[PDB]
């Protein structure tokens, strides 16, 4: 039992609670997700296409279908874009820091 | 495994 | 209050408790962290020297610092192979699912 491990735990018990036996997500899955687990950003945010064109930049194959690896790009441009912030303005708590900063 | 580099961030 | 971003929290937490004001990670940095942290791979693995060739794929640039982005890669490499477990091997955890499979 450590940190990490039960992090890499939950990030791997929150692709597939929004995929299922399919083992993957589409446009509607994307959208659905950022919203049934952490809305405190795109909701928030600048534009109400922000998920569409999330979408696009993730499946660079434009099939509809969004495998782990991929996904898990999404879950990691948010934590370093995040944690460029502690660089900066800084030095539950991300549910404000990934609302707060956005990049195209 | 492989760590090899990501594609894309923000 | 969520999970994800309870998680991406830990995550973002868990770089700069083993780097510091410096910012970064060298070889004994890296080495002392999945020792400090997830050491249920590293130890029961194939080879005393998995820290010093994983630390070598992972600053491409070889100069001893490690970037958050270079280092959540590593954090993924972990976790998507150990995603495609659940693919085969199924259908607090990881800290076995992680020494269990390795290249």
């Amino acid at each position: 039992p450590s940190q990490m491990e039960h992090a890499m735990e939950t990030m791997m018990f929150t692709f597939h609670k929004f995929a299922g036996d399919k083992g993957y997500l589409t446009k509607e899955d994307l959208r659905v997700l950022m919203e049934k687990e952490f809305p405190g950003f795109l909701e928030n945010q600048k534009d109400p296409l922000a998920v569409d064109k999330i979408m696009k930049d993730l499946d660079q194959c434009r099939d509809g279908k969004v495998g782990f690896q991929s996904f898990f790009s999404l879950i990691a441009g948010l934590t370093i874009a995040c944690n460029d912030y502690f660089v900066v303005h800084m030095k539950s708590t991300v549910h404000e820091i990934l609302s707060k900063l956005s990049l195209e | 495994p492989k760590m090899k580099i990501p594609k894309f961030t923000f």
